[PDB]
RNA sequence: CACCAUGUUCAA
RNA sequence: CGCGGGGUGGAGCAGCCUGAGCUCGUCGGGCUCAUAACCCGAAGAUCGUCGGUUCAAAUCCGGCCCCCGCAACCA
RNA sequence: ACGGGAAUAUCCUCAGCACGCACGCGAAAGCUUUGAGGUUACAGUCUCAGGGGGGAGUACG
RNA sequence: CAGAGGUGAAAUUCUUAGACCGCACCAAGACGAACUACAGCGAAGGCAUUCUUCAAGGAUACCUUCCUCAAUCAAGAACCAAAGUGUGGAGAUCGAAGAUGAUUAGAAACCAUUGUAGUCCACACUGCAAACGAUGACACCCAUGAAUUGGGGAU
């Protein structure tokens, strides 16, 4: 359903009004998961900070970088 | 009115040629003559590096050995599209005779 | 767009059930044999599958064709042409070679003059080719100059010498050996250290070779060619 | 803009209305005579 | 079945994958080496409803995805990519759609071989849409 | 002829007439594909052979 | 890169 | 004169085959420094006139006031 | 073998398109052996055009 | 096999009578990408694939020839991009006019899909360009640094 990821980095607010959070997120699973360790970046609604979680649900879109 | 630049905007001296065959822009398609447009040579990378990374992965043939394949493109632009894209933009007068005879 | 088509028809079965696979096969000068699979309609009524599968062109990379080469192979691709249907064997004959677009790109420089030349040439067996051969100037290691470029009676020089050299070496060989001296490079090497002389060179390389008109099919030509052809286990029972 | 107060219309289109003007001038001098 | 060539299992079967990817579509279109026979064919067309999301990263994914779904029941395992953009007299930039159809294919789970782009280029050509001026927009 | 006659010199019905008109009716623009001046390029006229 | 048209006459 | 058609909100036009709509215009409030554009609302008929039929007439049938056409030929 | 060859390196030279650079000049922008310099300390030779803005490159011939 | 095209978004448009897409070809007319440069050639306009040819042209080199034959120019002569004209060709692409679809208060504009004349060639006209270095031709003097094209001299 929903993979958990942690923000190991916060890039920087971006679009117009600064609403939103462009952040790296490492996907957390266990060791030999294909999953394990992949780093992706993401854009966040909301307040969000180093170190929070998030609930993904898919994965496999990538925010474009800004 | 005033006569902004030496070379008028163009690598033509005033006795070298009389004509050089235009053109068309990267973007719009207007024609320019091609000592006039802003020309760029451009290597891009076919992927980024995430989506890099991912193919290498599943690709038996590229990995660290071999790399991936690049773009090569010549795109020259018209002034007005050179401006609009950001590639070129209006320098102070003095900032204006500073030339780059290689991409940095 | 889903959902958006008007007008269908203008007037108001499993596909791969009905596909037999085939093998690709190279000509022997060639160490991996069985290249590429396909697919053909099972022969129904007058249409025959071999009829419909003679004349199609496949194109694989050469360094797949030929194992342990190195990566100057990895950027060239050569084209077959399938002249025999023999059980599930596709039996092909060389149709042209050519270096990929990537490469090429990247062996222009601007502050140096490119040469093309275009030589065609008849081979032993009545096969005429077309050759295609590219060279650039180079700086020397001293050169302080900020360009390269050639005297034009040097250029129609280097043109003529390869012109020269690429008949004599190709006029009186079979399409086979044409092959193998094209594709392991060693007219290349000929070029280039003969060339070298009438003009510095950074690099000389064939970049196209096509086949522009072919004698009348022989079988026992093609035979020959293929030497000892590996089995196909594609109509064979699973 | 490349050049300076016109104090008029384009002078390229001022010059095709005079144009035109001149060609109906000759032809109605043409009907007469 | 499986429709599969006579193969051991676990070997790699071949197919080209053509995308062609400009600023109003993707086509995600596997055939064999000869690019003869075709084995499947889904563009974003086929997977939005609105013209303008054609071209989207998003569209040329989900192509490929069913690309990759048909590829496993015809019995191909492995892509050769050819890339193109429009090319021609028009514009040589890849579409948007480019990069995302081929990180779906190996996302996937489809090996993928050798990678050119094969844009039409002209050694001079005929004169481009527009006038001398260009489109003004 | 059937364009004689009227009031006015004028052929009151349309000049393209049947390939399967007979004689004495097939007059004018027989079996005329298309008419009025051409432009854009002079086809090749005559009976289409594909072979 | 949807669509932004106009501002009475002198004189501060 | 004979034949035919037409009078509907301020304008043009539907509905014209018994139980009033369209666009523009006008009025009120917004937006603008203001006007226009734009947005939200509101009002405006008695279906040319006079009779008849019908439980009911823009509607159906008669006469009238006008408007617009087609014809007014053989000597 | 287009071969007593070919290209570089240092220096010189004549001819050509030019760049950043001293006088001097200019209302200034700028020009500067490539003058718009060598001009009130005004004269090497020839030639074309201009005489406030419009009407107008119009009317007539 | 179900969409394709096109746009800011759409529609005109194409499409199960198989469009778009894929491969190898065939036809025809244009064009000569990257290399392409404050580079070359030409009186200006102009000129870019290769090979084979025909007349030229500048520069350089010379202890060759010659002997003022020169400079600039009313009149007069030849050439002159694009568009335009005439007669034959040609007609792929693009595309004045026109058509359709959008946008808009209106939009017979900009945008989109098209499309005539043209765009290309031969011959003959036209001689209207910001035909610009907005800078007439010939000749003399003239300071500095780094380059560049062609030919010579020295190592
Ligand atoms: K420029
Ligand atoms: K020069
Ligand atoms: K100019
Ligand atoms: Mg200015
Ligand atoms: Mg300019
Ligand atoms: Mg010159
Ligand atoms: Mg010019
Ligand atoms: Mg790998
Ligand atoms: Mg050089
Ligand atoms: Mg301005
Ligand atoms: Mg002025
Ligand atoms: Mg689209
Ligand atoms: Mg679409
Ligand atoms: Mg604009
Ligand atoms: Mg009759
Ligand atoms: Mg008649
Ligand atoms: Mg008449
Ligand atoms: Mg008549
Ligand atoms: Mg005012
Ligand atoms: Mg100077
Ligand atoms: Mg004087
Ligand atoms: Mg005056
Ligand atoms: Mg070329
Ligand atoms: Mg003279
Ligand atoms: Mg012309
Ligand atoms: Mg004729
Ligand atoms: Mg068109
Ligand atoms: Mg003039
Ligand atoms: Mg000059
Ligand atoms: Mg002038
Ligand atoms: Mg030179
Ligand atoms: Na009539
Ligand atoms: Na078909
Ligand atoms: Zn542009």
């Amino acid at each position: 359903q929903a993979q958990v990821g942690l923000i190991i980095k916060v890039l920087g607010r971006t679009g117009s009004r600064g609403n939103v959070t462009q952040v790296r997120v490492r996907l957390m699973a266990e060791a030999g998961s294909p999953d394990y360790n992949r780093t992706i970046v993401r854009n966040v609604k909301g307040p969000c900070k180093e170190n929070d979680m998030l609930s993904l649900m898919e994965t496999e879109r990538e925010a474009r970088r800004l | 009115m005033t006569t902004k630049r030496r070379n008028h905007g163009r690598s033509k001296p005033a006795h070298s040629r009389g004509r050089v065959k235009p053109i068309h822009c990267f973007n719009c398609g207007r024609l320019t003559p091609k000592d006039k447009a802003v020309g760029r040579f451009v290597v891009r990378r076919m992927l980024d590096a995430a989506s890099a990374r991912d193919v290498a992965e599943a690709s038996p043939v590229y990995g660290a050995n071999f790399p991936m394949p690049r773009l090569y493109m010549k795109q020259r632009f018209c002034i007005a599209c050179a401006i609009h894209s950001r590639t070129v933009r209006a320098r102070p007068v003095g900032n204006r005779k500073i030339r780059y005879t290689k991409k940095v | 767009a889903l959902g958006k088509n008007k007008r269908i028809s203008k007037g108001g079965q499993e596909t791969m059930a009905r596909k037999e696979w085939y093998d690709v096969v190279a000509p022997a000068n060639f160490e991996k044999r069985q290249f590429a699979k396909t697919i053909c309609n099972k022969t129904q009524g007058t249409r025959i599958a071999a009829d419909v599968l003679r004349g199609r062109v496949f194109e694989a990379n050469l360094a797949d064709l030929n194992q342990s080469a190195g990566e100057e192979e990895a950027y060239r691709k050569v084209r077959f042409t399938v002249q025999e249907v023999q059980g599930r064997n596709l039996l092909t004959q060389f149709h042209s070679m050519e270096v990929t677009t990537d490469k090429m790109a990247s062996l222009l420089r601007k502050w140096c003059t490119t040469m093309e030349t275009t030589v065609e040439v008849k081979t032993a067996d009545g096969y005429t080719m077309r050759l295609f051969v590219v060279a650039f100037t180079k700086p020397q290691a001293n050169q302080q100059s900020r360009n390269c470029y050639a005297k034009q009676r040097l250029v129609k020089w280097l043109r003529m010498r390869i012109t020269k050299m690429i008949k004599r070496r190709l006029s009186k060989v079979q399409i086979k050996e044409a092959v193998s001296l094209l594709t392991r490079n060693v007219l290349s090497d000929a070029l280039v250290r003969r060339c070298n002389p009438i003009l510095p060179l950074r690099e000389l390389r064939i970049r196209k070779v096509r086949v522009v008109r072919t004698p009348k099919f022989d079988a026992q030509a093609l035979l020959s060619a293929h030497g000892t052809i590996p089995a196909s286990v594609e109509a064979d029972q699973r | 803009g490349t050049v300076s107060r016109p104090r008029g219309m384009r002078p390229k289109w001022h010059k095709k209305r005079i144009k035109r003007l001149k060609l109906r001038r000759r032809r109605m001098r043409q009907r007469s005579k | 079945k499986a429709y599969g060539p006579n193969v051991k299992k676990g070997d790699l079967v071949y197919g080209v994958v053509h995308i062609f990817a400009s600023f109003n579509d993707t086509f995600v279109h596997v055939t064999d080496m000869s690019g003869r026979e075709t084995y499947v064919k889904v563009t974003g067309g086929m997977k939005v409803k609105a013209d303008r999301d054609e071209s989207s990263p998003y569209a040329a994914m989900m192509a490929a995805q069913d690309v990759v779904a048909r590829c496993k029941e015809c019995g191909i395992n492995a892509l050769h990519v050819k890339m193109r953009a429009v090319g021609g007299v028009r514009t040589k930039s890849p579409g948007p759609g480019a990069q995302a159809a081929l990180r779906a294919l190996a996302r996937a789970g489809m090996k993928i071989g050798r990678i050119e782009d094969v844009t039409p280029i002209p050694t001079d050509s005929t004169r481009r849409k527009g006038s001398r001026r260009g489109r003004r927009l | 002829h059937p364009h004689g006659g009227g009031n006015h010199q004028h052929i009151g019905h349309p000049s393209t007439v049947s390939r399967h008109s007979p004689p004495g009716q097939k007059v004018g623009l027989i079996a005329a594909r298309r008419t009025g001046r051409i432009r854009g390029g002079k086809a090749v006229k005559g009976a289409w052979h594909p072979e």
